[PDB]
DNA sequence: CACAC
DNA sequence: GTGTGTTTTTTTTTTTTTTT
């Protein structure tokens, strides 16, 4: 959560569904009505970095609604088959946003689910990372699994696979 | 068989844990009992229960894993447990002297998340045999519904006793058992003659359909692959060819694969198929919703509120194809077609069709095909056709032979499948003349007739026809009358409600606006996509299987589809004298008009006016037609004919 | 909303991050995106003008604390986010420039058109600072030397680019092209770094 | 930056080799540096003790730092002695011990893999055992330890971990993955425990 | 025949465990990596096997249809040894070969070369759908209910249900396939031009 | 497969 | 009692090809 983390910066600017609590005047600069105000009980999508502050200061101005990524459907999908889930399709920065949402809401069950998902997928990505192709003179499963990773999983995978490749190169040099 | 009883008891404990299934069973039983106690009634509820896999996983992960890994040893115990539970809480009414003999096993159905078991016919590898899988596809072939014996009842007219003999097949029961020779025992063990007691014997409806993957996820250079599914009991006739569907069932294997001294070295494989347990009819090409889209009360209220908008017609027309610049009146006509006027089923065999058929002919690269593609992507029931890529036999009805039974049968064509739907025909001028008479008969009387191969039938295709056409020359010649510019008979043109002429005249301001709009369209970037990144498609959005004032410029396409469905279902407009005066006045003025000399205006134009007025009344959700409907219909027809405004 | 420019800028920044991350291609920085910088600067200036406008209009007018506080706070948070995006992009460029300077201090001092004037001056002074650190107290050791352990002392090398004759510490090296030396790895590290000798 | 990204928190295998190069090992000097009672320059180093080097006697085993022994082994002026764990019997006993206890690692010296690689590369002819068998047994031990590591990975908790008796190279190669997964699991728990 | 089969299997197991060019057991590493990604197969290069021992290559080339299943069994045993701690249910691995022999023209295939090893070229013109061939076949005796299992090599010699009860007579065809317990693999038919 | 040759 | 023998199909519908 460092200030200059590029992944954190990208994750901050993600729209989230959230209704309003006041008929606040003069807002909507790019929300389809620059001069016209924003009405009470209005459901709009707002960037997470701004919605975070707007959800605490106030009764808070904005009531955050549960996003589609953390709906009970996705929860059931995660609890069913963590390995065969294309989490990249759900979002490129799913784990960071899960961490931020849990930190804001102290929602322990989501944290318990996401930790299990992370462990189960870490097992498989380590299996793939330590698998090094050797030329007798890019496996199909490797690539078809790599597309279902967020940037952090793609980063841990790159680092671990680089370490494995360096070890193999030094060992057999 | 101790494991069987253990699974039965754990399943019953799970059922008691979630009483919602018990309530559903109670509702089904009381509904059936009330219908039996109540007449021209035939709607009886089935003995099937839909459970969510998520609840089973939360309760007992071992049982859920056994279900999803080796269902042949876990679902039969669950069915036994459900039957025992149903009997225990059954209202124990007076027996019919048949239900005691006619068994009624309570089928199981599943929904929710499936993970890696959500597959397609192409990806259904042999490793998934004996494993419960969910496969999406299109219904293409459907065998005839054929009942089969599972239990025969016999009466001994020397002892007054009833003997039952249960019949099992590899395609009926999941667990493998010795096949029964399907012979009725006419004699008792003690030399007593037995009479087969039909009605007390038990037969089940059986069907065998073919499910093939999407053509659009079919990989480059490969044709779609297909699998065979065996729907049984309730699931028969629940689907028809051309339906998108997701089936949940066991991937079973059958056959001998040689291995019988008939084929020792011959390398033939085994028969593989699916015993369907659940059918979910995803449709409308939205990948996750059915054609009969569910309407929430909020959506209905919003639809009613938007119906009070003055120019809701224009808003919906413009919201149809935002990426297609201009062609506003064409969009209005398309919206009228999608949700058309009333069909008059008059007496004495008279029939006035309510569908609107429009032929639009125009210059090349004028979005003629793109409009039809959009209508295909939007309409609830839309079938694509190409004039070159179509045969009349493959368009209306094909005389094939059945394989399950081995005898002749008819298969629906392109328009019969589109009954109550829309047919989008591109390259209409390129259609074969010999098969063009068939579509002429369709658009004339909405029915086809077959009198070949000892089959004399009349099928109903009450579809709405939209056609895209090109001029006889490479481009339209305005110096020539609109008869030689079209290579189609005027009788064929007559049945069309509207004929739209599209001219690609080279303007400068209009050309600039078109170019700017097209560039805005081409520079669009999908939300979850980066610049310079190929737009890959997976469409694995089935994370769970099954059901699991205001003045906006443009409404969302699914919301528009919901509005169209609600309007088609609910409002049945009535033509009004105030509309009658306007309609008759406009028809008279157009008929005896000097500029209308080149027009084919006849009595059919009056039918077109009535249909347009009814469709416009449907647009306003008014249960009766009004003057504004007639005025708008007259203006649109006058635009279609003359084009001045 | 308002952070779209910063969002595109940080997306490009991460793109450059993966670009330089792959192997060790030692590519020059992508051209300074002065366009996005100027656009977001104009956005920030307009939002600052809006803040001043709201302040003066609240002073002259009768605006309750609710709207005056809320719009001003939202705009301030908008500047916070945009400034953070700019800071992240500039920090990425600074760190990659640091990498180029540290690795190439003994290699080469170079297309500078991809960098802004501030970045060019930063690199020019940072080379001076690195040299000052090398010559200050830790001059006995070479701070810019190779970070790989000196596993072997004597190695063989082949001349890639003929440099005629170059005086080494004690003798002299006749860097005839397509000729192979077998000498100490210690006194030829800089030449190999520059790209004159190839074999290990 | 001053430190390249791939060297941020882990050691490159070359660094592990360099670290292991400072371990003392027993060798047979092929020269005799013992200046008799009846000039020459002593090693007089500062990273190690020169006393043994200045007093080497031909074919009399001494103990010196590993990398000096390798430098001498560049010529035929020395000879490396394999440690007692580099015998076929000890390797077989360790194999049996590993196969006997599936949940605990063998008690090998922490630098066994790198030492084996270095000795095989540069001292391939100083073993009483067939080198083609030693290589196979070393590879078998590496595979068995990998299999054990993978099974021990299925219990990655969020508090701590005990990798007992594990070697150095395996730890170095597994550091970037385990130390990063453990960080994310700790962060999730801490975010949950924000009350 | 069992002694010869064990001899060949042990020889191939030794070849897998020992073959290496320079300090790297190439086949061991390849097998481990393939197991890591659930790829139960192995690409064996022909020159490597030839260089290891010419006798093994000659025995393979004489009767490949009988030698290859033993090689697959040895591969499975090696996989169990070096991928699972002793003290199952692992499918039999599929062997893949690579060679540099002279490519025989397609029309040059004749009455000879039968049951030999042939290398050739062509262009694919037809790819049928995937059928299923059984490898593990649970089978049930019809009358006395004596259940057993059968293992199929899928390498046709030049197999059917047993023609006896094998423990009352139960008939000459007393066996029925137990589909829910058997194991199958995918098979595809191609047409080369 | 099974009843008839 | 060992081993057989059926039931079992070439329509209608596409696509090509030569005349016309
Ligand atoms: N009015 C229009 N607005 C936007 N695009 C258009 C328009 N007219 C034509 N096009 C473009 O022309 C292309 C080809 O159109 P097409 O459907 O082939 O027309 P036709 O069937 O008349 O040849 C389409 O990609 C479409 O984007
Ligand atoms: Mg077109
Ligand atoms: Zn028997």
């Amino acid at each position: 959560m460092g200030y200059y983390d590029i992944d954190d910066v990208l994750a901050d600017g993600t729209e989230f569904p959230c209704k309003f609590q006041y008929d606040i005047p003069g807002l909507g600069y790019l929300e389809n009505n620059p001069g016209r105000p924003i009405t009470k009980n209005t459901k709009l999508s707002l960037p997470l970095w701004l919605a975070r502050i707007l959800a605490i200061v106030g009764v808070p101005f904005v009531e955050l609604l549960p996003p589609d990524m953390f709906s009970t459907k996705v929860m059931n999908a995660i609890k069913t088959d963590p390995v065969a889930l294309d989490l990249h399709s759900i979002n490129s920065h799913f784990f960071s946003l899960a961490i931020k949402w849990i930190m804001l809401f102290s929602e322990k069950e989501l944290a318990n689910v996401v930790s299990e998902l992370l462990l189960q997928r870490a097992q498989e990505l380590n299996h793939h990372a330590s698998s090094l192709s050797i030329d007798l003179n890019t496996n199909i499963a490797t690539s078809t699994f790599l597309l279902k990773l967020e940037e952090m999983e793609k980063e841990i995978y790159k680092k671990s696979h680089e370490s494995y490749k360096d070890t193999k190169r030094w060992m057999f040099k | 068989d101790a494991v069987f009883g253990d699974r039965v008891r754990r399943f019953q404990e799970f059922l008691d844990t979630f009483t919602s299934y018990r309530d559903s069973v109670r509702s089904i039983q009381v509904y059936n009992s009330n219908n039996a106690a109540n007449s021209t009634s035939l709607n009886i509820l089935p003995h099937r229960i839909i459970i969510s896999l998520d609840d089973l996983r939360e309760f007992d992960r071992s049982f859920w894993s056994g279900i999803l890994v080796e269902p042949a040893y876990f679902i039969p115990p669950a069915e036994k447990a459900l039957t025992d539970l149903a009997d225990s809480m059954d209202d124990v009414p007076h027996p019919n002297a048949s239900a005691v003999s006619s068994r009624h096993p309570w089928k199981l159905s599943f929904k929710g998340s499936f993970g890696a078991h959500a597959l397609s016919p192409r990806t259904l590898t042999a490793q998934h045999l004996n494993k419960l899988v969910s496969v999406e596809g299109i219904v293409t072939k459907t065998s005839l519904v054929r009942p089969k014996l599972i239990r025969s009842v016999h009466y001994a007219a020397k002892t007054g006793r009833f003997h039952y003999r249960d019949y099992t097949d590899a395609t009926t029961t999941l667990t493998t058992r010795i096949p029964t020779p399907a012979i009725y025992p006419t004699e008792d063990t003690e030399g007593n003659k037995l009479t087969t007691e039909y009605g007390y014997s038990t037969f089940i409806d059986h069907q065998r359909i073919t499910v093939q993957e999407m053509p659009e996820m079919a990989p480059a250079g490969q044709l779609p692959r297909s699998i065979d599914v065996i729907l049984d009991d309730d699931l028969v006739d629940k689907t028809k060819p051309g339906d998108r569907v997701n089936v949940v069932g066991v991937f079973k294997s059958l056959g001998a694969g040689g291995m019988n001294q008939s084929n020792s070295n011959t390398l033939i494989g085994f028969k593989t198929l699916i015993l369907g347990n659940t059918v979910y009819p995803l449709h409308a090409r939205s990948t996750g919703v059915a054609a009969r889209q569910m309407l929430t009360d909020f959506d209905i209220r919003n639809i009613n509120k938007l119906s009070k908008k003055k120019d809701i017609f224009d808003i919906l027309s413009q919201s149809l194809a935002p990426s297609i610049y201009g062609h506003d009146h064409i969009k209005k006509a398309i919206l009228l077609m999608l949700m058309g006027g009333v069909e008059k089923n008059l007496e004495n065999g008279s029939h006035l069709r309510g569908d609107i058929n429009i032929l639009m002919v125009g210059d090349p690269s004028t979005a003629k095909s793109q409009l039809l593609r959009f209508v295909l992507n939007t309409a609830s029931l839309a079938i694509a056709t190409t004039g070159r890529g179509s045969s009349g036999v493959g368009l209306t009805a094909a005389v094939t032979t059945d394989r399950e039974t081995g005898e002749r049968r008819l298969e629906a064509g392109a328009m019969v499948l589109a009954d109550r739907g829309v047919v989008c025909i591109d390259e209409f001028d390129k259609m074969t003349d010999v098969d063009r008479v068939a579509i002429h008969e369709v658009m004339e009387q909405q029915t086809v007739t077959i009198a070949k191969a000892g089959i004399h039938t009349t099928l109903n295709a009450r579809c709405s026809v939209i056609a895209a056409a090109n001029p006889v020359f490479g481009q339209y010649d305005v110096n020539r009358d609109p008869h030689q510019n079209i290579a189609l008979p005027d009788s064929l043109l007559s049945r069309f409600d509207l004929l739209f002429v599209v001219t690609d005249d080279i303007n400068e301001i209009r050309d600039r606006s078109i170019s700017e709009h097209v560039l805005r369209t081409h520079r669009y970037l999908p939300p979850g996509y980066l610049e310079g990144e190929p737009v890959r498609e997976r469409l694995n959005l089935s994370l769970a299987v099954g059901e699991d004032t205001e003045i906006p410029k443009l409404v969302t396409i699914p919301f528009l589809r919901k509005y169209v469905q609600y309007a088609k279902e609910r409002v049945i407009p009535q033509l009004t004298q105030e509309a009658i005066n306007v309609i008759v006045k406009n028809y008279t003025d157009l008929r005896n008009d000097d500029n209308t000399k080149k027009s084919p205006i006849t009595a059919r134009t009056l039918e077109t006016l009535i249909r347009l007025a009814t469709a416009h009344a449907k647009v306003r959700l008014s249960k009766t037609v009004n003057k504004v409907d007639a005025k708008v219909a007259a203006n649109l027809l006058r635009f279609a004919l003359l084009g001045e405004d | 909303m308002y952070g779209d420019l910063g969002n595109k800028l940080v997306l490009e920044a991460k793109r450059t991050k993966q670009l330089y991350a792959r192997s060790n291609q030692d590519v020059n920085l992508p051209m300074y995106h002065e366009d996005i910088i100027r656009n977001i600067l104009k956005e920030v200036s307009n939002l600052r003008k809006n803040t001043e406008y709201l302040k003066e209009q609240q002073q002259l007018g009768m605006l309750d604390d609710k709207v005056a506080k809320c719009q001003y706070f939202v705009t301030l948070l908008c500047m916070e986010r945009n400034k953070r995006c700019l800071l992240a992009y500039q920090r990425l460029r600074t760190d990659i420039l640091d990498s180029m300077a540290w690795n190439n201090n003994g290699l080469d001092l170079m297309d500078t058109n991809n960098l802004s004037h501030q970045e060019q001056e930063y690199l020019k002074e940072y080379c001076d600072l690195i040299t000052d650190l090398k010559s200050g107290d830790l001059v006995d050791i070479d701070l810019s030397g190779s970070l790989v352990p000196p596993s072997d002392v004597f190695i063989d090398v082949r001349v890639l680019k003929d440099a005629g004759e170059i005086q080494t510490e004690y003798g002299v090296f006749n860097l005839i092209k397509d000729s192979q030396f077998f000498v100490r790895q210690s006194d030829v590290e800089r030449l190999i770094q520059q790209g004159y000798l190839q074999k290990i | 930056m001053s430190l390249p990204a791939h060297l941020q928190q882990t050691f490159s295998p070359e660094e592990i080799q360099f670290i292991v190069e400072n371990e003392p090992i027993k060798i047979f000097p092929r020269i005799t540096t013992r200046q008799k009672i009846r000039n020459h320059t002593r090693w007089q180093l500062i990273t190690t003790d020169d006393k043994a080097l200045n007093n080497m006697v031909a074919m009399r085993s001494t103990e010196v730092v590993l990398w000096i022994a390798l430098l001498l082994k560049q010529q035929s002026k020395c000879s490396i002695v394999a440690p007692q764990w580099l015998t076929t019997k000890e390797l077989d006993r360790k194999i049996q011990y590993e196969k006997t206890h599936p949940d605990r690692f063998s008690e090998l010296p922490w630098n066994w893999l790198v030492l084996a690689r270095i000795l095989f590369n540069k001292a391939k002819d100083d073993f009483h055992d067939p080198i083609h068998e030693l290589r196979g047994k070393i590879q078998d031990l590496r595979e068995i330890r990998q299999i054990k590591v993978l099974k021990g990975l299925k219990y990655l908790n969020e508090s701590h971990l005990q990798l007992d008796n594990l070697s150095l190279l395996e730890i170095n190669e597994l550091r970037p993955f385990i130390t990063e997964i453990m960080d994310k699991l700790r962060e999730i728990h801490t975010a949950s425990l924000t009350a | 025949n069992d002694d010869d089969n064990t001899e060949i299997i042990k020889s191939f197991k030794n070849f897998i465990l020992e073959f290496r060019l320079d300090s790297q057991f190439i086949y061991r590493d390849q097998l481990r990596n393939n197991i890591l990604v659930k790829n139960y197969s192995l690409t064996v290069n022909m020159e490597h096997l030839i260089g290891y021992n010419e006798d093994i290559y000659k025995k393979l080339s004489d009767e490949p249809s009988d030698i290859i299943p033993l090689f697959e069994t040895a591969i499975t045993q090696v996989a169990k040894r070096i991928s699972i701690l002793s003290r199952n249910s692992l499918p039999t691995f599929q062997l893949i070969l690579n060679s540099n022999a002279n490519q025989i023209p397609l029309r040059d295939l004749d009455s000879e070369h039968v049951s030999k090893i042939v290398r050739l070229s062509g262009i694919i013109i037809s790819t049928s759908v995937l059928s299923s061939r059984a490898t593990y076949l649970s089978i049930m005796c019809r009358n006395c209910r004596h259940t057993t299992s059968i293992t199929i090599n899928n390498f046709n010699s030049i197999v059917s249900l047993p023609r006896s009860c094998l423990s009352k007579n139960c008939g000459p065809d007393p066996y029925i396939i137990i589909h829910e317990s058997s194991k199958f693999i995918d098979q595809q038919f191609l047409k080369l031009q």
